[PDB]
RNA sequence: GGUGGCCAUGGAAGUCGGAAUCCGCUAAGGAGUGUGUAACAACUCACCUGCCGAAUCAACUAGCCCUGAAAAUGGAUGGCG
């Protein structure tokens, strides 16, 4: 990419959000996608197969360019997994009682959530992120018969196993 | 409430020699000599510093609104000192969409001659005050330089041409043309 | 906020002045909030960066403890943005050297510092003619095919002399990035000692 | 057409103004009070409208 | 920053609107005062720093004057003042 219009591989990053099935309403990326040798349709519908077999409730979506190859990975977002940690999937055409539904445990699955929080956090080790991603709630409301409310004060686990 | 005392010392540099005739301050440095009368304001101007180091303005049986003025005299004196040491320079950059404002100084300073502001046939003329040497700049395109010793005189004169150049019956949000002040500074900086 | 929360900070500074005898005085003049987040995690094995305000002139009140003395030599340096970085494992320079990351660089008109600045007679690579920042001063240049060269060399500005605005802007156009030393290190304290970054100190 | 720094000079002098809601008198950006005796020195100020 | 947070998608990733709604880095930064932006950004403001040196600020309430306050043969604190 540099004095004159060069490249030298294609290993260039682009990130997208949102996802029903895929797209397709005379639309996908454009702007970044078209000049880049990608398309709007084949590299759209191959974004189905990988962002599929269950994602249908908004996604984050890194697409890596290689010549004209668009790699369709679903990189997990902290609230997206906590929406998919739900008593899950009702999907579309009802839904209707809406997405403020809100009752889901994640007792050690938030441990597995704060585990898969890959790098991002620049972390004090669990016992603080456990509280960061525990505190970001609105749907669920903490562990079987509790509220996030009173986990924040304490967490008698994780701490010295994650370092 | 009357305040028994308020005062302020101006620190006078080694270059300059102020000498106050009662209340009337005269200032001579390198550049020239200035004068001004504080035959209104009513204060006590002492020159206490020997060799010659301090102007001190008193104020004395003064209520709030005259206590103000202690500091204002104190200012027009610094403002003189800066004028007679350094000297001031207001720059003013002409501005437009379209018709080139076409300036031409015409005795020495004095006549600042302006064709074509906004296609207008009437050639605006503007006098400077005495001691104000206008001049068209270089090292920049549409830009005047008003040099003088006296702030008072140099900035009416900016404002005279800044105000002579005003649009009428328009959006002056849109019609942003005319000549206006970009930079108040000095001739010599030190 | 702030008769209790104040009196709280006081107990955490007085702690690290006792427990932590190695003190690194750091200048963070240019900094980002995402920058420090990363510097604390890049040095998590080692150091403890401590950021306060004016109150840092409360070394007096730990020195008041009918106790410590040489904390008088810490007095002249609590001024003009400063924080300290308390560390157990120090061990001299060798962790101090690996801290120095990318940065100024910078270079501004009105500055003074480090050593004699040179621009090795190398071919620049800027757009053609672009000789006006050389022609303004005086260096022998030539268009060999397209791009520009200096076909000679010398020191542009020497130690103690001021750098002009045109000679500053030409140096940061060339990519030559000297005159700087902010967010890095100002003055170390280790056991009543007075180090000085002019150079033994490391 | 009219260079940005040049423009935002003139803007400084004709556009960023407060204005009295009583007397329509035009005031500097900082004004919390009018100048005019006529309105009764109001405080009812608003910013001058930025041209779209 | 965790962070296209949630609702809303028409865009609202801090921001036409609302439930809300809390941690990290902490220093300190509101899941945001605004500009504005389709949305951002970019900017700004809370918060917090750098530099300076001692008084500073806000809401009320009153005293005095200023405004509200506009009439017809010329013009009346009695006049002069
Ligand atoms: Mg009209
Ligand atoms: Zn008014």
């Amino acid at each position: 990419m540099p004095p004159k219009f060069d490249p030298n591989e294609i290993k260039v990053v682009y990130l997208r959000c949102t996802g029903g099935e895929v797209g397709a309403t005379s639309a996908l990326a454009p702007k970044i996608g078209p000049l880049g040798l990608s398309p709007k349709k084949v590299g759209d519908d191959i974004a189905k197969a990988t962002g599929d077999w269950k994602g249908l409730r908004i996604t984050v979506k890194l697409t890596i360019q290689n010549r004209q190859a668009q790699i369709e990975v679903v990189p997990s977002a902290s609230a997206l997994i906590i929406k998919a940690l739900k008593e899950p999937p009702r999907d579309r055409k009802k839904q209707k009682n809406i997405k403020h539904s809100g009752n889901i445990t994640f007792d050690e699955i938030v441990n597995i959530a704060r585990q898969m929080r890959h790098r991002s956090l620049a972390r004090e080790l669990s016992g603080t992120i456990k509280e960061i991603l525990g505190t970001a709630q609105s749907v669920g409301c903490n562990v079987d018969g509790r509220h996030p409310h009173d986990i924040i004060d304490d967490i008698n686990s994780g701490a010295v196993e994650c370092p | 409430m009357k305040t028994i005392l308020s005062n302020q010392t101006v620190d006078i540099p080694e270059n300059v020699d102020i000498t106050l005739k009662g209340r009337t301050v005269i200032v001579k440095g390198p550049r020239g000599t200035l004068r001004r009368d504080f035959n209104h304001i009513n204060v006590e101007l002492s020159l206490l510093g020997k060799k010659k180091k301090r102007l001190r303005v008193d104020k004395w049986w003064g209520n709030r609104k005259e206590l103000a003025t202690v500091r204002t005299i104190c200012s027009h004196v610094q403002n003189m000192i800066k004028g007679v040491t350094l000297g001031f320079r207001y720059k003013m950059r002409s501005v437009y969409a379209h018709f080139p404002i076409n300036v031409v100084i015409q005795e020495n300073g004095s006549l600042v001659e302006i064709r074509n502001f906004l296609g207008e046939k009437y050639i605006r003329r503007v006098r400077m005050r005495p001691g104000v040497a206008c001049s068209v700049s270089q090292a920049q395109k549409d830009e005047l330089i008003l040099e003088g010793n006296d702030i008072e005189l140099v900035s009416n004169s900016a404002a005279l041409i800044q105000q002579a150049t005003t649009v009428k019956n328009k959006d002056i949000r849109k019609f942003l043309d005319g000549i206006y002040v970009s930079e108040k500074g000095t001739v010599q900086q030190a | 906020d702030r008769a209790t929360w104040k009196s709280n900070y006081f107990l955490k500074i007085i702690q690290l002045l006792d427990d932590y005898p190695k003190c690194f005085i750091v200048g963070a003049d240019n900094v980002g909030s995402k920058q420090m987040q990363q510097i604390r995690m890049s040095l998590r094995g080692k150091a403890v960066v401590l950021m306060g305000k004016n109150t840092m002139m409360r070394k007096a009140i730990r020195g008041h403890l009918e106790n410590n003395p040489a904390l008088e030599k810490l007095l002249p340096h609590i001024r003009g943005n400063v924080g300290f970085v308390f560390t157990k494992e120090d061990l001299t320079e060798i962790r101090d050297m690996l801290r120095a990351n990318k940065v100024p660089a910078a270079a501004r008109a009105g500055a003074i510092a480090p050593c004699e600045v040179t621009v090795p007679a190398q071919n620049t690579g800027l757009g053609p003619e672009k000789t006006s920042f050389f022609q303004a001063l005086g260096i022998t240049t030539k268009i060999s095919r397209g791009t520009i060269e200096i076909l000679s060399d010398v020191q542009l500005i020497k130690t103690g002399d001021k750098v002009g605005a045109s000679e500053a802007t030409l140096l940061n156009m060339l990519n030559i990035s000297p005159f700087s030393f902010g967010l890095v290190i100002q003055q170390v304290f280790d056991n009543g000692s007075i180090y000085n970054p002019e150079v033994l100190d490391i | 057409i009219i260079e940005p720094s040049l423009r935002q000079l003139a803007q400084k002098y004709n556009c960023d103004k407060m204005i009295c809601r009583k007397c329509y008198a035009r005031l500097h950006p900082r004004a919390v009070n009018c100048r005019k005796k006529k309105c009764g020195h109001t405080n009812n100020l608003r910013p001058k409208k930025k041209v779209k």
